[PDB]
């Protein structure tokens, strides 16, 4: 399982630019897959989403009119039509797959991402705590709370959190707020109500270090957290 | 200018 | 010479004076005082649509929500019960199936049939598709019923008269029983996952260990071939199911007969048995295209189940005991509750 | 002889066949009357559940 | 309702979608259930078509074709019979030289036990039969040394090849017991033949046309 | 008039007996066939078929009452316009579905492995559309030009005009002989002898394969054969003649009468050619056993 995104540079505003995600080792027409970016220093921003068979296709309202999406099953790319770049636009563009079933781990793979450059109402989560010193050996807590409740009526509630390591794309850690990924440790784990929920490490490593994202999955647009970043 | 309406 | 033929029939005479040694009140004689159940009245709430041809097995999973269930068209879909909605679609090598199972951790499923391979899938896979694990080969016979213990050991029936135990990381069969003289045709793993049952077609349920593989116990009640089985919740007994129109169960203890599920009207032979969570309701399926529910300490019909068009083929409770899934022949599977 | 192969293995499995240990059927049956009675409250086919607490409504 | 649960439905809807694809796909394929007592000739047959179910898969004249050879598995065939329910035609085989063999217990006595108990099936009720009588080219060897009179002993006839191997294709017809519901289709075979595929695509399609007649109520 | 007073309510009780076996001979169709049986080509042009003849049936009280009446209209306009559009298209979608069961029926048995392989049940819904969309196109006529009328006794009655169209009063009338004109022959052409041609030709094509390859072994194949062909015949000829033979003369009875024939017979032939609607369940549904066997365990 790999995702290798390709497409980015420099771009004059106001022109037009085409990513290309190309998916490897995985069943592609299964996933549906986003476009997750990120601004340089800033936290993360959902993109688009396209599903499987390209039957249902949801955008930002940031990027809505302006961005397109697109896939190609029997090629394994995933393509991103951007049309006039604003400066706002500038970011690392991620390439995510997310397969939707009853106890499915969606947003499990990243891809590396592609740095653009361009030479220039929606659940709010509030990661409040920005930074939080540490030292590996104790536990740490990473709080996040929402503007509306993710608890939905069928008992599931929507809750994602994601790790990025310095200089490394981001993986899932928790999905549906008390599952845990496959590959993580047992050290992470996660409880909440609906509308605050926390994140908490037991034995906190050198590994461990880094930003963690919140994230919300009860309905489109997909909003995140600021970023808690952890340092030693 | 009477043509009762045929069904057809 | 023939004088341990001879020494068979007094071994056999030996075994049936005990068992009459033991038969001091009937269980329809110790229940007269006890209150009747109501008259169960189960609708349908999920039909269960998108199979083409006659399902032939279903498993309820651990969790009482996902359900998978074999046809004949080559498909092996798991579904989600609640939502009646499609989790997995496994396309099959061989379209023969004639059973099913759903591992109890739920990363797995098998099947088989008259390939006579059980062929055991992974469903947790890094990749979105669902892929062969392994293919059990040696059985030289029609599968009938598969089984988990675990994820790496499934316990098998086949119509080579014999049960066999597998290891499915090394892929050999770690155990065979070969005690039976007919087509073994069902299982029932024990809730301890020590002992399984398993009935054949020359009438007899014997009672397995799968530790050392030795077959503890023998009940000759039935006369003809036993379908279904399938243990009680206690562990110490089972019900079974045959083409005598007839379903009994038995005790493992007393080692013999107890009580026997029959009616007049019905001249079908039994598809599909299970137990109620409890073990106070007996579930069987019909040729008559129902499935019929017993009280299982009184032998009186408690109620039927009527929304199929064709042969009950198989049938299962979830271990909550909140729903009964049954399967038939017309591509329907049908949730009651 | 193949014949008294099947013979041999035979009478061997009826031996312990014959010595196993047997209770009688009345405390057999009243064990299966005691697990029904203690498990009937978690039984919900035996009698019907409200709706609130059914995921099939 | 939820993101997520909308997006179940979706992968659901696109599983039935493959699911009604490919049903359609198994549809157009011809299945037949290739039986015979023995090795009657069953492997000649395949060939001339070209540890458990074996199936064989070939195309004439644009029909697709799926034949099922179940006598690589001995076991009750009462379990198992009922899953070959919605079958196009059986191909039964029995070799004709087979009259003068006697098994360990004679061996088209035993081709005679194997066509009624499939002719006069429940299962079978409606399913024509491409009857194969193989091994003709036995004429050479076997109904001039030894008459018909081995296995047929109401039988005395004639000792030519023709009427010889009429009464037996007679004494194989006078079994089916539905006269009205089902049609036994017999052709003759010397191993030699490239005309056997084209039977089958005759008798196939007189079923189809059957089939299709009784849908639409002319039969 | 001694015998005028039959011809005049002989086709209301005709229009009765096909109401009360129409809505139930079509509605155990749409019952079974579309919620009980699985779905096949040949049952999906049954329901085609059954909702071309319930949706016709529906609105023969409207018609009994406007027959009743002597071509008075005591309806508004909304259900003048809205039943004789579902009259016209239900009609021509009956005997248009006549035809394509026929086409299929003959593809089936002169052609028997193109239906196996190409015959499905994804492609009779796409092809299905196309008797409807010919319906809803040659029902255009009513849709524009049906429009309530007021005589000065205060009678309204359900006819057509075309005064807003021609301008002048004297060249109105010019475009009035003309699109009846166009209405007839398409009755008669499109709507009578297109779909006589595919059924006389298709179930004679049949008995021709059949008979030559010896599959007949009772009277079934050639009796219900013969029903479907004689049936669509002996119920649509009565009408389709005396509407072209009004077509023929329209201008004659217009302009200056001198055909009664015409006119007194449209009412009793029409009530045959609406009685096809009550047989279409009987002849081609209720013929074949799996559809009986289905009645009976459903009931
Ligand atoms: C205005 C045209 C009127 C006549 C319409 C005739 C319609 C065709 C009837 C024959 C259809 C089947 C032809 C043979 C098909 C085959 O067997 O390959
Ligand atoms: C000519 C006007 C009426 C036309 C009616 C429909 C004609 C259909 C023509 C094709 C019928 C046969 C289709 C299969 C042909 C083949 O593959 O042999």
């Amino acid at each position: 399982v790999q995702l290798v995104e390709s497409g980015g540079g420099l771009v004059q505003p106001g022109g037009s630019r085409k990513l290309s995600c190309s998916a490897s080792g995985f069943a592609f027409s299964s996933f549906g897959m986003h476009w997750v970016r990120q601004a340089p220093e800033k936290g993360l921003e959902w993109v688009a989403y396209i599903s499987s068979g390209s039957g249902t296709i949801y955008y930002a309202d940031t990027v809505k009119g302006r961005f397109t999406i697109s896939r190609d099953d029997p090629k394994n790319t995933l393509f991103l039509q951007m049309t006039s770049l604003r400066s706002e636009d500038t970011a690392m563009y991620y390439c995510v797959r997310s397969i939707y079933y009853y106890g499915s781990s969606p947003f499990d793979f990243w891809g590396q991402g592609t740095t653009l450059t361009v030479s220039s109402s929606d659940i709010v989560m509030t990661q409040a705590t920005s930074s939080v010193p540490v030292t590996p050996g104790e536990s740490v807590s990473i709080s996040c709370r929402s503007s509306k409740s993710l608890l939905h009526s069928n008992g599931n509630t929507y809750l994602y959190w994601f790790l990025q390591r310095p200089g490394q794309s981001p993986q899932l850690l928790i999905y549906r707020m008390s599952n845990l990924a496959s590959g993580v440790p047992e050290r992470f784990s996660g409880s909440g109500s609906g509308t605050a929920f926390t994140l908490t490490i037991s034995r906190l490593e050198a590994e461990d270090v880094g930003v963690y994202y919140c994230m919300q999955h009860l309905e489109y647009p997909l909003t995140f957290g600021a970023g808690t970043k952890l340092e030693l | 200018q009477k043509f009762t309406s045929w069904f057809x | 010479l023939d004088e341990l033929r001879q020494e068979a029939e007094q071994l056999k005479n030996q075994i049936r004076d005990a068992r009459k040694a033991c038969a001091d009140a009937t269980l329809s004689q110790i229940t007269n005082n006890i209150d009747p159940v109501g008259r169960i009245q189960m609708r349908t709430r999920r039909t269960l649509r998108g199979h083409l041809a006659k399902i032939y097995a279903m498993h309820w999973g651990t969790d009482s929500r996902l359900l998978v269930s074999a046809s004949q068209d080559g498909k092996l879909i798991i579904w989600d019960s609640y939502t009646t909605n499609k989790v997995h679609a496994i396309p099959l090598r061989s379209s023969w199936v004639m059973t099913c199972a759903y591992a109890p951790s739920g990363n797995y499923v098998a099947c088989g049939g008259l390939d006579n391979i059980c062929s055991i899938y992974n469903l947790k896979t890094r990749e979105g598709n669902v892929r062969v694990s392994r293919e059990l080969a040696g059985h030289t016979g029609y599968l009938s019923c598969c089984r988990f213990l675990d994820d790496n050991q499934i316990v098998t029936s086949s119509g080579d008269t014999t049960c066999a135990l597998w290891d499915i990381e090394t892929g050999q069969q770690t155990t065979t029983f070969t005690g039976h003289t007919g087509d073994v045709m069902s299982l029932s793993l024990a809730p301890d996952t020590r002992l399984f049952v398993s009935g054949a077609c020359d009438a007899s349920a014997k009672l397995w260990d799968v530790r050392e593989g030795m077959c503890r116990q023998t009940f000759t009640g039935h006369e003809s071939d036993i379908n279904a089985i399938c243990f009680f919740p206690n562990g110490n007994a089972f019900a079974t199911g045959s083409d005598d129109a007839t379903c009994r169960l038995f005790d493992l203890r007393a080692d013999q007969e107890l009580m026997t599920y029959s009616h007049d009207n019905i001249i079908c032979g039994i598809t599909s048995v299970s137990f109620s969570k409890s073990g106070r309701l007996l579930l069987a399926g019909y040729d008559d295209f129902n499935c019929n529910v017993w009280d299982a300490l009184k032998a009186d019909r408690a109620g039927v189940l009527a929304g199929h068009d064709n042969r009950v083929s198989c049938l299962g409770v979830t271990d909550d005991g909140m729903a009964v899934a049954t399967g038939s022949w017309d591509s329907f599977l049908k949730i009651w509750n | 002889t193949a014949s008294i192969a099947q013979a041999r293995k035979l009478v061997e499995q009826l031996k312990m066949e014959a010595n196993i240990d047997r209770i009688k059927v009345s405390k057999a049956a009243a064990d299966l009357m005691a697990y029904c009675e203690a498990h009937a409250k978690e039984d919900p086919l035996l009698t019907p559940v409200p709706a609130s607490e059914n995921p099939f409504r | 309702l939820s993101a997520e649960d909308k997006a179940a439905v979706e992968r659901s809807k696109m599983i039935d979608r493959n699911l009604r694809e490919d049903g359609e796909k198994a549809a157009r394929e011809v299945k037949l259930l290739l039986l015979g007592a023995g090795e009657s000739g069953k492997s000649t047959i395949v060939k001339q078509m070209k540890t458990g179910i074996v199936e064989t898969h070939f195309t004439f004249k644009d029909l697709h074709f799926k034949m099922f050879d179940v006598g690589a598995q001995r076991s009750e065939r009462k379990k198992w019979i009922h899953c070959f329910e919605g079958v196009t035609a059986i191909i039964f085989c029995v070799a004709l030289s087979d009259y003068d063999l006697v098994l360990a217990e004679n061996r088209m006595h035993e081709s005679m036990k194997l066509f009624d108990s499939i002719c006069n099936n429940k299962w079978f009720t409606d399913t024509s039969i491409i009857l194969f009588l193989n091994k003709k080219d036995l004429f050479e060897e076997k109904i001039k040394k030894s008459p018909l009179t081995i296995c047929y002993p109401e039988y005395a006839g004639s000792n030519t090849y023709e009427e010889a191997a009429a009464y037996i294709q007679c004494q194989f017809e006078d079994l089916n017991k539905r006269k009205d519901t089902k049609e036994i289709y017999t052709h003759f075979t010397c191993s030699t033949d490239t005309k056997n595929v084209q039977f089958v695509f005759d008798a196939v399609t007189d079923v189809i046309i059957k089939n299709n007649l009784k849908d639409c109520g002319l039969f | 008039s001694a015998g005028y007073t039959v011809l005049r309510i002989l086709p209301l009780v005709v229009l009765g007996v096909t109401f009360v076996l129409g809505v139930l001979g079509n509605g155990l169709v749409i019952w079974v066939a579309g919620f009980r049986m699985t779905r096949t080509v040949t049952t999906i042009c049954y329901l085609n078929l059954a909702l071309a003849d319930f949706s016709f049936t529906a609105t023969l009280p409207f018609l009994i009452v406007s027959m009743a009446m002597g071509e008075k209209w005591p309806f508004g306009w909304f259900l003048c316009k809205l039943i004789h559009i579902v009259v016209d298209i239900n009609l021509f979608g009956s005997v248009f579905l006549i035809g394509f069961i026929a086409l299929d029926r003959c593809i089936c048995v002169l052609h028997p492995v193109w239906a196996q392989n190409h015959r499905t049940v994804s492609l009779a819904m796409k092809v299905i559309v196309g008797p409807w969309i010919l319906a809803l196109v040659l029902t255009l006529p009513v849709f524009l030009f049906l429009t309530t009328v007021t005589i000065p006794n205060g009678d309204t009655y359900c006819t057509f005009n075309f005064a807003s169209w021609g301008g002048t009063p004297e060249e109105r009338l010019k475009v009035a002989i003309t699109m009846l004109t166009a209405r007839g022959i398409i009755r008669f052409v499109i709507g009578f002898s297109l779909p006589m041609s595919i059924v006389a030709i298709c179930y004679g094509l049949i008995a021709a394969k059949i008979h030559k390859k010896g599959m007949i072994k009772s009277s079934r194949p050639l009796r219900v054969l013969t029903a479907v062909v004689a049936s669509f015949f002996i119920c649509w000829f009565p009408f389709q003649l005396v509407a072209l033979l009004g077509t023929v003369w329209l201008k004659e009875m217009l302009f200056y009468g001198k055909y009664k024939i015409i006119d007194i017979l449209v009412n009793p032939t029409s009530s045959l050619a609406f009685f096809n609607s009550c047989l279409n369940p009987m002849l081609y549904v209720f013929v074949g056993q799996d559809f009986r066997e289905r009645l009976i365990h459903s009931l």
